[PDB]
């Protein structure tokens, strides 16, 4: 075991007080991804 | 054998800035309850099907990571050992997933309401519909730092998130003893909504890399009170009466001259008097917790010395603002314990005997089952207010070196 | 065997019938989680004639039980769909298939 | 366990996550207990 890695940085992240403190969201986003299957990880 | 791929969306945790956690000490009750507001339609928009979960996580989680995971994608709540959640039919734990019993039989829906449960001495997660419980309880947990209020969604998503006290309009009644988690919020600041272990923000220039932020532990929250020459001991009242003095300085502006009644609300006294013209819990009110004090001042490894003996009586007091007398005829007056400016390390040494005054008081408040409920918590970790008076107060008995 | 559980509420009266056409905007799974087929990549809805033997068993006994709007998970057995040689390529032999089935419209 | 990334040079058997989920019925009698780990381990010391 070793505590490192590599892992790249998406382009884009997910964007984003009132009564009930409401969360913000409209757009979706989506990724490719791979599932070797020997000890899965994606 | 092969490499096989596909396509998965995104999703995102956020997380209040409470922080509840059991340990010896100041723990709170172990009695938490919070619900939760959700309307939205979209099932299916882009495909896959829209994640919606809610639930605790241990202070460990570092699960966000937005991108990659472990089945498939960056998921979010309850696919691990560090997370426990609900999406409205299945109970998440380690990635894998159990149907649930409740009348109704639907998932997270639009206009509904989830109850969580938290409950540390059986400790126990359960979960409650909108007005009817939902039949699972986790059990045998591992408690050894603290708790999120987490939540998780993919996108499309307005959900109104429900607090209690101070603005959240609980529809429901808790169940017998919860606290409504307002009240647990560090007394240093406001609370608000943020993203937890965020490593990219926005601003005026744009992205703005940030690294690993700070957390507490479950020993941080947790207060721990601190563990003869003949001078010592000999002057005992001469700095307890200097003392004294200013027990009436500021209730003299409050305009409290010797109360024989205990006025606790018409402005009147009834301990300001002489020490032997004071009742019986007024000698060692000044001079216990302060000879103790004394005797502890050794272990707080200061270089203090009583040699001073400038003329042994040369510490003047400081009198006559107009009539300033009473019944009693004290007329306070504290002495000369005002031209010593310290050192850089009494400077600290009063606050760090301060900070235990504050922790042996917390300590004995503790002992009385938390002060018996009905307001303090640890030092160090306290308000500012109470960071203000505690120095002033222990100075003037500090005051006293150079002085005798 | 199909054991149809439910998702999302539906309108609970209106059922398909024989000779009746239907549209399934399904998306098909095995049993280990790994998905095989999906309708909705294509953004084409899948329809099909009941009765007329189109669908393999445990689709049509599946998609008649069901209302209009629903949307349920069906856990088909090996038995009733793909038994011995399968479809090759695609479902290994002796595998239980998973479906989420949403009827949109016309029964 | 393929889900288990603990990695401590201060570990004993007591630093291994385990979950035990019960479900039971409306009456609240159980239905089941069940206990994931993401460790399945002994002690070598617990024999010599």
């Amino acid at each position: 075991l070793m505590p490192v890695s590599w892992s790249r940085m998406p382009n884009h992240f997910l964007q984003v007080e009132r009564l009930g403190w409401a969360v913000q969201c409209q757009d979706p986003l989506t990724m490719m991804a791979l599932h070797i299957p020997e000890e899965n990880r994606c | 054998l092969l490499l096989q791929t596909n396509l998965i969306n995104y999703v995102t945790s956020i997380r209040p800035n409470i922080f509840v956690g059991r340990a010896e000490g100041s723990t709170q009750y172990g009695k938490w309850y919070f619900e939760v507001m959700v309307d939205e339609v979209v099932p299916f928009l882009t495909a896959q099907a829209t994640h919606l979960r809610v639930g605790w996580a241990l202070t460990e989680g570092y699960s966000p990571y937005p991108g990659g995971g472990e089945g498939w994608g960056g998921n979010g709540v309850g696919d691990d050992l560090y997370s426990y959640g609900f999406d409205g039919l299945h109970l998440w734990t380690g990635h894998v997933a159990r149907p649930v019993t409740s009348p109704g039989q639907h998932l997270l829906a639009p206009e509904d309401v989830v109850s969580c449960c938290l409950d540390l001495s059986v400790p126990s997660i359960s979960f409650r519909i909108n007005g009817c419980p939902v039949q699972g309880v986790f059990e045998a947990f591992n408690l050894d730092g603290l708790f999120f209020p987490v939540v998780s969604f993919s996108a499309g998503v307005k959900v109104r998130f429900l607090l209690g006290g101070r603005h959240g309009e609980f529809k429901f009644l808790p169940p017998p003893g919860y606290a409504p988690c307002h009240e647990a919020v560090l007394p240093r600041e406001r609370l608000r909504l943020e993203p937890i272990k965020e490593y990219r923000r926005e601003g005026p220039r744009g992205p703005h890399l940030v690294g690993p932020s700070r957390c507490l532990s479950h020993t941080d929250f947790v207060p721990c009170p601190v563990d003869l020459p003949p001078h010592l001991e000999r002057i005992r009242e001469k700095l307890a009466e200097n003392i004294h003095e200013l027990w009436a300085l500021t209730r003299i502006e409050q305009g409290w001259t010797y109360g024989p009644v205990r006025d606790d609300n018409k402005r009147l006294h009834p301990c300001l008097v002489n020490f032997h013209s004071l009742p019986e819990p007024e000698r060692n009110y000044n001079l216990q917790m302060s000879g103790e004090t004394l005797k502890t001042l050794l272990a707080l490894g200061c270089h203090v010395g009583m040699a001073d003996e400038k003329a042994e009586d040369n510490l003047k007091k400081t009198k006559l603002p107009k009539t300033y007398m009473m019944s009693n005829g004290y007329k306070p007056a504290p002495l000369d314990l005002s031209h010593v400016r310290l050192t850089p390390a009494q400077t600290t040494l009063v606050d760090r005997l301060a900070e235990n005054g504050h922790n042996v008081w917390a300590r004995d408040r503790v002992a009385q089952g938390w002060s018996y409920s009905a307001r303090l918590v640890p030092y160090r970790l306290l308000d500012e207010a109470t960071k203000r008076s505690n120095r002033d107060s222990l100075c003037q008995a500090v005051r006293t070196l150079l002085g005798y | 065997g199909v054991e149809i559980e439910t998702i999302s509420p539906g309108d609970g009266r209106t059922f398909p019938k024989k000779g009746q056409t239907c549209v399934v905007h399904y998306t098909g799974m095995l049993q280990n989680g790994k998905k095989f087929d999906s309708s909705r990549d294509r953004n084409k809805p899948f329809k099909f004639r009941i009765g007329k033997q189109e669908v393999i068993k445990g689709f049509e006994e599946g998609a008649a039980q069901m209302s209009l709007g629903q949307r349920a998970k069906l856990t088909c057995t090996p038995d009733v769909a793909y038994g011995a040689t399968g479809h090759p390529g695609v479902i290994p032999p002796n595998a239980t298939l998973i479906f989420d089935v949403e009827l949109l419209n016309l029964e | 366990t393929p889900d288990y990334h603990q990695h401590d040079m201060n570990f004993d058997l007591s630093k291994v996550r385990a979950v035990t989920v019960t479900m039971g019925d409306e009456q609240g009698n159980v239905h089941s207990s069940l206990k994931c780990s993401n460790c399945y381990m002994v002690w070598g010391g617990d024999f010599v």
